[PDB]
RNA sequence: CGGCCGUAGCGCAGCGCCGAUGGUAGUGUGGGGUCUCCCCAUGCGAGAGUAGGGAA
RNA sequence: GUUUAUUAAAAACACAGCACUGUGCAAACACGAAAGUGGACGUAUACGGUGUGACGCCUGCCCGGUGCCGGAAGGUUAAUUGAUGGGGUUAGCGCAAGCGAAGCUCUUGAUCGAAGCCCCGGUAAACGGCGUAAGGUAGCGAAAUUCCUUGUCGGGUAAGUUCCGACCUGCACGAAUGGCGUAAUGAUGGCCAGGCUGUCUCCACCCGAGACUCAGUGAAAUUGAACUCGCUGUGAAGAUGCAGUGUACCCGCGGCAAGACGGAAAGACCCCGUGAACCUUUACUAUAGCUUGACACUGAACAUAUGUUCUAACGUUGACCCGUAAUCCGGGUUGCGGACAGUGUCUGGUGGGUAGUUUGACUGGGGCGGUCUCCUCCUAAAGAGUAACGGAGGAGCACGAAGGUUGGCUAAUCAGGUUAGUGCAAUGGCAUAAGCCAGCUUGACUGCGAGCGUGACGGCGCGAGCAGGUGCGAAAGCAGGUCAUAGUGAUCCGGUGGUUCUGAAUGGAAGGGCCAUC
RNA sequence: GUAACGGGGCUAAACCAUGCACCGAAGCUGCGGCAGCGACGCGCGUUGUUGGGUAGGGGAGCGUUCUGUAAGCCUG
RNA sequence: AGGACCGAACCGACUAAUGUUGAAAAAUUAGCGGAUGACUUGUGGCUGGGGGUGAAAGGCCAAUCAAACCGGGAGAUAGCUGGUUCUCCCCGAAAGCUAUUUAGGUAGCGCCUCGUGAAUUCAUCUCCGGGGGUAGAGCACUGUUUCGGCAACCCGAUGCAAACUGCGAAUACCGGAGAAUGUUAUCACGGGAGACACACGGCGGGUGCUAACGUCCGUC
RNA sequence: UUUUGUAUAAUGGGUCAGCGACUUAUAUUCUGUAGCAAGGUUAACCGAAUAGGGGAGCCGAAGGGAAACCGAGUCUUAACU
RNA sequence: CCAUAGGUUAAUGAGGCGAACCGGGGGAACUGAAACAUCUAAGUACCCCGAGGAAAAGAAAUCAACCGAGAUUCCCCCAG
């Protein structure tokens, strides 16, 4: 595929993450969505960075 | 455990865990075991 | 001497596994469809693969109904 | 001579109680992103073998 | 607001729609022929069409 | 001349002659772990290797490819060396958190570094090629080469697929894996004629040896058992043995071979086996050999790591002396080389010279072609499932919105009513839209999961509800990705982050586990 | 080699219809016997029923040589 | 003089016939080639098996050669072929699915057997509750088709379809209830398998020519 | 014998006699049977000892969890309806 | 040159053979992995040297785990 593997990571320093993709040549402006973080059991942002 | 060459079962599951070595020196008394020491106190000696 | 053929998929075992007046358990798949060749009717939820399942314990109920005379699944809470 | 056990066998099933194997299942070693959280959830506990497999296992593992 | 889901809808009986009875087609079981297809006994029996219904 | 002892004597091999090429002598080369030996008691008019094959006339063009030869600017590159950075440990310092010298230690890999390769040239009597590297010259040509083909024309014959002479339309000649000729030679291939004949028309007779009879001696292959006929039919499909029928008194002897799918040899063709062997190569992996450099054996001056000089290691298959009746060997003297050569360990290159092996399956035989996983429809016989090298198409993704939710909206076509639309095949769906537009958003949540579907299994699927935390909505509610069904890869081995679960005397650490992920 | 009713032969001994007789199997029944399984009652009865078999599974036996029983027993 | 010529010995082996359980495991007979040479022959010697030797045929190396012979590893391995020995009694398959460097092998499942345990568990029939999209039919739809009216559309008339459906059976299948019958005929777990080459016939079909004792499914 | 299927014109056997093919050891599981029973049993070895001694061990009476660990529970999870 | 090499004689010993066991120097392949190369077979077969009635090993620069053991060899366990 042209999709890339990304990591979103959490921003509250528990090191926890998802996984998803992106097309990296349509979309360069870095994905940032709230999730649940399990480690501290609420939504925080989360913050794309390299696989 | 030959399945006439597909993957065979103990090989297309994984390997899990690790063996514990203090588990091999750990052992279970039963309230049964007891009365069976000599002179009513019961230590890893007296089991023994 | 060739074929541009020989293709087919896997057969996905679909229809209807609990006929009308059979007593299911909640949970329990009565018919595996695409789209809604039946719809959902009282007590029966409708999957994401357009699985129609008992939401209660029951007896299975076909009925027609509405004004395109549709197919309803229902569960008479048996 | 004594029977050698599989060693490969032993790395991957144990005897429960009533005398089944629990094992780990396949799956979940890598090309995770794909997978739903779901199914990948369900792979995490460990399961019985089958009744088909049990055989199977048995003569791999004498002395379980 | 509903039940019902065209006998219930349109148009202004003209259509849609419903629809027997009888016959026909098919067909389960048994039997038969001249056997690419049929026939007989028995059971089941359409679809279409016909009479009729019908302006919920 | 030589050859397949025992089915091939030849056009095959050899050959004198020719050419290329290597080789300066301790020759190249070969046999040898080595010492040595052959080459040769030879020395470039010599020796080895390769190709061609007397002689005559000759031997054209191509150096792009693969070799070989030469080159060395630049790139790349081994062992070696170990800069620099990051870790572990702990003297100590910190209430602890933590920090942390030295040492030891795990890791990193700057710099150094030869040949090779890339690179630049040359080379075809190198391997080869001859419409772009260059387009086949001379000569020859239906040929030991010509498929079409018995080409066409001429000759020879009453009649000639052969033969001879031509022609050129060379399927697919061609110049030392030589071209074209060529006197002589040949148990060589083809064709014609004279002579000659039982080769034949078409056989006859005769002489001998067997065959036949008698006496003596006395085998063999084969053999389930036999009371062992024809025919037509039947039948594991070609009958002495079955059915029907016909014919046939019992038994030898000489003869003949139509049958007993006669005898002989577990078909050599063909396929199959995850059989074998030997052979090939730019198949894989190795490896002898050859070759590169580093370190060792291995030293000293001087000059600017290279160069000169030196002698004392080391070499000597120069000379001479002695052991000694000895051309081996050793010791000695001396000359010549000389830290080179050479050998060991390590290291890069090269390496069918040699070795071990691999080189799939399906298949209306095998091969060639096609195919191999997944999705949709039909075949499929109104539950599920259902085959063929049956009939038709698609997938190996896309999307932070094209997902969630709230609010709204309704198509094609030219009145109509979904004939449109659906991110992409087909099928089933879809108006309460699942189709179209906009606002706010991250439920494309984490832990679980009653129950069920589908699989031999590994697995795959559907799922209300429960806990936590969240979005949209006034609210009922809806949301654990997308109308659904393709968009995929077990295990091992390892990588990254998290987690003191483990931690081989103990504290740590390494490594392992577990969770997430590649 | 008749060679396209199995043959003889057939004008029905063919074909169609109707009917009644008979033949015909290791089927069914009769008589006698053996065995498996299940009931029902006391290892025996009563009762029902079953018994074709390749691969193959299960059950039960025969006989052979040798050891004990056996310095016994049989045997010039 | 001569790898000169003709021709015995001698060395060969071109042709034919015979022989082919031979006189002979390569000869005999009639002819044939070389016959002073790269000739031939006696005796002795040397070269050894991935090795020799080869005027080169993979020829020859003791009747053996694309790797001699003998002994050993050794009972190599053989998913292949063959064979497998006394008796009686009971039950009794399969030639399928899935996977496979798999296809004549093997594994799980299906089907056999033995054991154990358990529910009216199972079957037939009757009645009741169900979903069908096949046969048939039809032509609104997707396509195809003929005639006519108005060469399109439209209207009327006529057909055709595995991948057409505004219709739609028989059967089959799922579930429920009730008798009767049946040696539990059912299911689960455990010991032991075999089998995974099927054949023909009927019915429904694909393929082939509604050819095949053809081929591929379904079902009896 | 092999097969879908063999009188087969598929295989094997001329005949007779003798010989000729599921074994043995050690592990392991299940069945039967015997002993003892919440226990059972010893190995080497000692013993002249088929005795007797020898309980080193092994199996069983507890599981869950990768593990630390907890334990009739335990694991999962912040926590389970 | 001293010498050393060399030479001669005497004394002492060796040499060769032998079935296994033993220590050492070398060291396959078939085979298994359902192919095969790592791996296996296996330090086996085989070749070679040497010894003895036995050989070899042997008196801790050994284990252990903060308690302790006390050279080597062999047997049963630990444990597939
Ligand atoms: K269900
Ligand atoms: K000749
Ligand atoms: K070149
Ligand atoms: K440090
Ligand atoms: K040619
Ligand atoms: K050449
Ligand atoms: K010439
Ligand atoms: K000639
Ligand atoms: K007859
Ligand atoms: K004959
Ligand atoms: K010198
Ligand atoms: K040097
Ligand atoms: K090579
Ligand atoms: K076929
Ligand atoms: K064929
Ligand atoms: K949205
Ligand atoms: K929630
Ligand atoms: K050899
Ligand atoms: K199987
Ligand atoms: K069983
Ligand atoms: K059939
Ligand atoms: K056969
Ligand atoms: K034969
Ligand atoms: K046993
Ligand atoms: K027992
Ligand atoms: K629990
Ligand atoms: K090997
Ligand atoms: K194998
Ligand atoms: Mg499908
Ligand atoms: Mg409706
Ligand atoms: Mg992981
Ligand atoms: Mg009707
Ligand atoms: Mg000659
Ligand atoms: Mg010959
Ligand atoms: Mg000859
Ligand atoms: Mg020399
Ligand atoms: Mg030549
Ligand atoms: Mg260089
Ligand atoms: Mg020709
Ligand atoms: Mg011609
Ligand atoms: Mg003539
Ligand atoms: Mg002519
Ligand atoms: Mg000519
Ligand atoms: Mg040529
Ligand atoms: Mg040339
Ligand atoms: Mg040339
Ligand atoms: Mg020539
Ligand atoms: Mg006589
Ligand atoms: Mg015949
Ligand atoms: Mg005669
Ligand atoms: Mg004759
Ligand atoms: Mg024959
Ligand atoms: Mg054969
Ligand atoms: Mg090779
Ligand atoms: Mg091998
Ligand atoms: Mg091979
Ligand atoms: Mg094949
Ligand atoms: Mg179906
Ligand atoms: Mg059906
Ligand atoms: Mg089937
Ligand atoms: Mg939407
Ligand atoms: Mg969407
Ligand atoms: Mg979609
Ligand atoms: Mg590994
Ligand atoms: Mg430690
Ligand atoms: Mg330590
Ligand atoms: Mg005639
Ligand atoms: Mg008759
Ligand atoms: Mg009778
Ligand atoms: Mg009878
Ligand atoms: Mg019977
Ligand atoms: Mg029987
Ligand atoms: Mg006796
Ligand atoms: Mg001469
Ligand atoms: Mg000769
Ligand atoms: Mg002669
Ligand atoms: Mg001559
Ligand atoms: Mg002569
Ligand atoms: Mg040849
Ligand atoms: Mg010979
Ligand atoms: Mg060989
Ligand atoms: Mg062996
Ligand atoms: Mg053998
Ligand atoms: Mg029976
Ligand atoms: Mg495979
Ligand atoms: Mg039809
Ligand atoms: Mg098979
Ligand atoms: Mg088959
Ligand atoms: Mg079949
Ligand atoms: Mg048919
Ligand atoms: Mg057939
Ligand atoms: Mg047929
Ligand atoms: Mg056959
Ligand atoms: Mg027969
Ligand atoms: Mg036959
Ligand atoms: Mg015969
Ligand atoms: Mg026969
Ligand atoms: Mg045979
Ligand atoms: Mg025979
Ligand atoms: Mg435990
Ligand atoms: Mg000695
Ligand atoms: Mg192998
Ligand atoms: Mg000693
Ligand atoms: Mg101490």
């Amino acid at each position: 595929g042209i999709r890339e593997k990304i990591k979103l990571v959490s921003s509250a320093g528990t090191g926890h993450f998802y996984t998803t993709t992106k097309n990296k040549r349509t979309k360069p402006e870095k994905l940032e969505l709230k999730k649940f973080d399990p480690v501290v059991r609420q939504h925080v942002i989360y913050k794309e960075a390299k696989i | 455990g030959f399945e006439g060459g597909q993957m065979p079962l103990y090989r297309r599951l994984p390997k899990f865990g690790f063996t514990s070595r203090k588990a091999a020196i750990t052992a279970e008394i039963r309230l049964s075991d007891l009365a069976k020491v000599e002179g009513g106190v019961v230590d890893l000696n007296t089991l023994k | 001497g060739s074929t541009r053929n020989g293709r087919d998929s896997e057969a996905k075992r679909l229809g209807v596994k609990r006929f009308g007046g059979e007593s299911v358990l909640a949970g329990s798949i009565i018919v595996r469809q695409r789209g809604t060749k039946f719809h959902a009717g009282a007590n029966v939820g409708c999957g994401r693969d357009h699985t129609l399942f008992a939401k209660a314990d029951g007896k299975v109920k076909f009925e027609v109904k509405g004004p395109k005379n549709r197919k309803f699944i229902s569960i008479e809470a048996e | 001579p004594k029977i050698k056990t599989v060693r490969g066998a032993a790395k991957r099933f144990k005897k429960t109680g009533k005398g089944g194997f629990k094992h780990k299942h396949a799956n979940l070693r890598h090309i995770l992103t794909k997978k739903a959280t779901k199914r990948k959830r369900h792979l995490r506990p460990k399961a019985m073998v089958s009744k088909g497999d049990l055989g199977l296992v048995i003569a791999c593992l004498p002395y379980a």
